DNA sequence: AGTTGATCTCATATGGAGAAGGAGCAGAGCGAATG
RNA sequence: AUCGAGAGGA
DNA sequence: CATTCGCTCTGCTCCTTCTCCCATCCTCTCGATGGCTATGAGATCAACT
């Protein structure tokens, strides 16, 4: 069904997105089990500790 | 008291969830099996251990 | 040998013609729209096989698939080959479409490797003109297997493949325009999430056929997966099918189901049965006496007691905190069921047995061995069975679900000095058929030791006439397949089958699942009006030890009360009780399995009044 | 993706002039008295600077597209906005 | 040129600061149509 | 060993 | 023919939105994370002859 494949491409887009940037403004955080947020490539590069 | 309210609410929730799938199956349930005493015992223990004052699922 | 080569196929045609010239009358069976079966082939078929060929033609005209669901032994393969021969013979010119064959295009048959050469032999017997080639390491082809598929597509041969090659060669297979896909033993695609299932559904042809003796075995979901191969979209999507049929029909098999649930289930079963009926053709052996007859089967369930130490071990396990973690949802129930089912088989499988010592003299080395028969309540029964049957000169198949228990049984058979053969999934496939023929020929071998799942279909062990199923499986079709090693065409003797169970343990509940599942199957495939037996809460209470005193009924006898289910076999039972072996009770399995006006005055077809009557009767009580 | 129209190079110049001319010439009918204009009077009128493709070309388009109705009269052909 | 056997592998059962976009909207000035 | 938290030093 | 009118096209405010950043180095303790049983089929090619 077209709405299922739309939702699945939307989920693929969300995962490829949160691989690069897990600090998106309008979307949920990608998380491990126990709920901690995943560190993305951007968070690896960004800050004083990056 | 703040912690224990939420933990007792979660316990009543789980007792309802357990018993409903028996009343949906037309037969009485043992409440000694419905009460999952881990909720209070580990909720208070966890929050005192870590100092995260809330649901362990919401630690951040 | 098979026509993967070309000079073999040429030689096989030249030989067939040189034979045919020496025999140098019946008339073709005309159906309709053009289909003909050669008269010499149609005469060779039974009327039920003729009906199957006609049904296959009606499906070919509709361009629908079908499940040829006939019970094992009715000769499904002949019906398929006779139909395909008819298609090739009558040169059916496909209307209005790119498949401008004048005959049969490339066919793929997918089957277990154990039956590939049977298909080749049947084709080379019944319709020699075909070019049948096995895509397998047992196939005759010498070049790379990619080129065989091109050759068999180009010349419109018949490709025979394993399910594993379909799963692995998805592209090189599905690249081509196959005309027919036949799934033999097609219950192998019964899991909709399995990758063999997804690979089989990639075939573009509408002419998809399944051969299976069991369209369903556990769940209505298996039926969905087969119909989603056979007629995509006929049963809708799986989530919808589960909501509309699986839940309503299941929830009205319970004896504690409310009247509304019982009616809703009866309706849903009638709807499903009417939806699948055109596309599932299923004859039973009782429906057609033409294909011989079997001797009588006596199948009984023996309720054994736990030994006192086995009862302690089992009770301590159900009082354990592992079981508390299981019931509190911290653990999956699976490890606990595996443990309970071990304890029921032999406690040493759980406990490791009595503690090992070294330097003991040889006389101590019996009671202290791992798997000693006197610690298992079921082995004390098997001991008395084997002792009576060896004295009667019967021959025994001894099945267990587990191979660990099969080793404990082998150690017992050696210590009792019986002659036996053993087979299991570790027994090399090339050496299996030599063992089965040796057993059938050498009547000096008393026991064949066998896991239930080894060998697939086609293990013909009809040298035996007594069967013990040592422990129950969750899938009912496993234990019916087990007895059908002995009770099958070619059996000359009355087969007695004993199923061992331990009363008030997990084993009695596993048997209750088998019956519940078989009733669920019969409610769709036989008759939706059926009596309701099991309470749901009783069917899923798995971790409670009960064990009846000799004065008490089993739960099975309480459930099936009033059904009538409570000299060699009489003599065996007499000694199983009078010896005080620890048989609590016996039930008859076949008896348990008996679960049973201003308007409309003028026409412009079904009359409204009868369509309305059907709708009302379907929606009222 | 994977599909293309046959096109004419430079069609944008024509399409620009055509779209603006069409709206211009249709407004000449819309703005005239009664929303009526006699075709001979229109074709005699000094075309707007917006009507670069010519005024007859546009009246043939407008009539073919059914954007204006012709009415025959004793005075000759009359353009109208259609009751739509 | 033909034959064996580990081994993998599927599959089964139960704060804040700056920057950027948009809408509102005023009104300049161009060209058609008067009057 | 990692991640997180808290308490400290200049 | 001198308006006059209507219509297109800037460009000037005032939001909403959103993205970025927040001293250096060092020490210690503490909590948490922390992942079936088993039997079958069956394809591979390492490796015997
Ligand atoms: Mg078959």
């Amino acid at each position: 069904a077209a709405h299922v494949i739309a939702e699945d491409v939307k989920l693929l887009q969300f995962h490829v997105a949160t691989m690069v940037d897990n600090e998106l403004p309008g979307l949920p955080r990608a998380m491990q089990k126990s709920g901690r947020p995943l560190k993305s490539l951007k968070q690896r590069l960004k800050g004083k500790e990056g | 008291a703040f912690l224990f309210r939420g933990m007792f609410k979660n316990l009543l929730k789980e007792v309802r969830i357990y018993a409903q799938k028996f009343i949906d199956r037309g037969k009485d349930f043992n409440l000694e099996l419905a009460i999952k005493t881990r909720i209070i015992s580990d909720g208070l223990k966890y929050s005192l251990a870590t100092g995260n004052w809330g649901d362990q699922k919401k630690a951040h | 040998r098979d026509d993967g080569d070309e000079d073999y196929y040429k030689q096989r045609l030249r030989r067939w013609n040189k034979l045919r010239l020496q025999d140098k009358e019946e008339s073709d069976a005309e159906f309709d729209e053009g289909f003909k079966v050669p008269g010499f082939l149609f005469k060779k078929l039974f009327k039920y096989q003729q009906t199957g060929v006609r049904w296959l033609w009606e499906l070919h005209c509709q361009q629908a698939g079908g499940i040829l669901g006939d019970e094992m032994g009715l000769g499904k393969t002949i019906q398929i080959i006779a139909f395909l021969a008819g298609l090739s013979y009558s040169k059916i010119r496909t209307r209005g479409s790119n498949y401008r064959f004048e005959g049969l295009g490339p066919t793929v048959i997918v089957c277990p490797t154990t039956v590939m050469h049977q298909w080749v032999k049947e084709f080379h017997t019944w319709w020699p003109p075909f070019r049948v080639a096995i895509l397998h390491e047992t196939g005759s082809y010498t070049h790379k297997k990619e080129k065989l598929i091109r050759d068999v597509a180009h010349c419109h041969g018949i490709l025979i493949t394993s399910y594993s090659y379909i799963r692995l060669m998805q592209d090189d297979i599905s690249r081509y325009d196959w005309h027919y896909v036949i799934l033999d033993e097609g219950h192998k695609i019964r899991n909709p999430n399995a990758a063999v299932t997804l690979a089989c559904k990639q075939f573009r042809t509408p002419h998809r056929i399944i051969l299976s003796g069991s369209p369903m075995q556990n769940n209505l979901r298996e039926l969905w997966s087969l119909f989603d191969f056979i007629f995509p979209g006929k049963l809708g999507t799986l989530p919808v099918f589960m909501e509309q049929f699986s839940v309503p029909i299941t929830m009205g098999g319970y004896s504690n189901a409310s009247p509304v649930q019982v009616k809703t289930a009866y309706k849903c079963a009638c709807v499903l049965r009417d939806t699948i009926n055109p596309y599932l053709l299923r004859r039973m052996k009782s429906d057609v006496k033409m294909s011989l007859s079997l001797p009588d089967k006596n199948e009984q369930v023996l309720f054994c007691r736990l030994t006192d130490e086995q009862h302690k071990v089992y009770q301590n396990f159900v009082d354990s905190k592992e079981v508390y973690r299981i019931l509190n949802g911290e653990m999956q129930i699976f490890s606990g069921l595996i443990a309970l089912r071990k304890i029921c088989n032999h406690p040493d499988l759980f406990s490791g047995g009595p503690k090992n010592l070294k330097g003991l003299p040889d006389d101590e080395l019996e009671e202290d061995q791992f798997g000693y028969w006197k610690r298992s309540g079921k082995m004390i029964v098997v001991e008395s069975l084997l002792k009576i049957w060896h004295k009667q000169g019967q021959r025994v198949l001894l099945f267990s679900q587990s191979r660990q228990m099969l080793d404990i049984l082998e150690v017992f058979l050696r210590a009792q000095k019986y002659t036996y053969l053993k087979m299991d999934g570790t027994t090399t496939i090339a050496s299996r058929q030599p063992l089965i023929t040796r057993y059938n020929e050498d009547t000096s071998i008393f026991v064949f030791l066998l896991t239930t799942r080894v060998g697939g279909l086609g293990v013909n062990l009809t040298g035996a006439n007594r069967v013990v199923i040592y422990d129950p499986d969750w899938n009912p079709s496993t234990d019916t397949q087990a007895r059908e090693r002995a009770w099958r065409i070619g059996q000359k003797k009355q087969v007695t089958v004993y199923r061992l169970l331990t009363a008030g343990t997990i084993e009695e509940k596993i048997y209750h699942r088998q019956i519940f599942k078989q009733f669920l199957t019969n409610r769709v495939l036989k008759d939706p009006k059926q009596r309701r037996f099991f309470k749901s809460n009783d069917l899923y209470e798995l971790f409670t030890l009960t064990s009846p005193d000799a004065s008490q009924s089993t739960e099975t006898s309480a459930i099936f009360a009033g059904t009538g289910s409570d000299s060699n076999d009489d003599y065996v039972l007499e000694k199983l009780f009078k010896k005080s072996v620890g048989v609590h009770s016996v039930m008859k399995h076949d008896a348990i399995m008996d679960g049973a006006s201003r308007f409309g005055k003028k026409r412009n077809p079904l009359a409204s009044s009868s369509l309305l009557a059907k709708m009302r009767a379907r929606n009222h009580l | 993706a994977g599909s293309w129209w046959l096109a004419v190079p430079g069609a944008g110049r024509f399409i620009k002039y055509f779209v603006k001319g069409r709206q211009a010439v249709l407004s000449m009918v819309r703005k005239a008295k009664y929303r009526e204009l006699l075709l001979s009077e229109l074709l005699g009128r000094r075309a707007p600077v917006v009507v670069r493709l010519g005024l007859t070309y546009h009246v043939h388009d407008l009539i073919g597209a059914q954007l204006v109705d012709c009415i025959s009269t004793t005075s000759g052909t009359l353009l109208r906005l259609p009751e739509t």
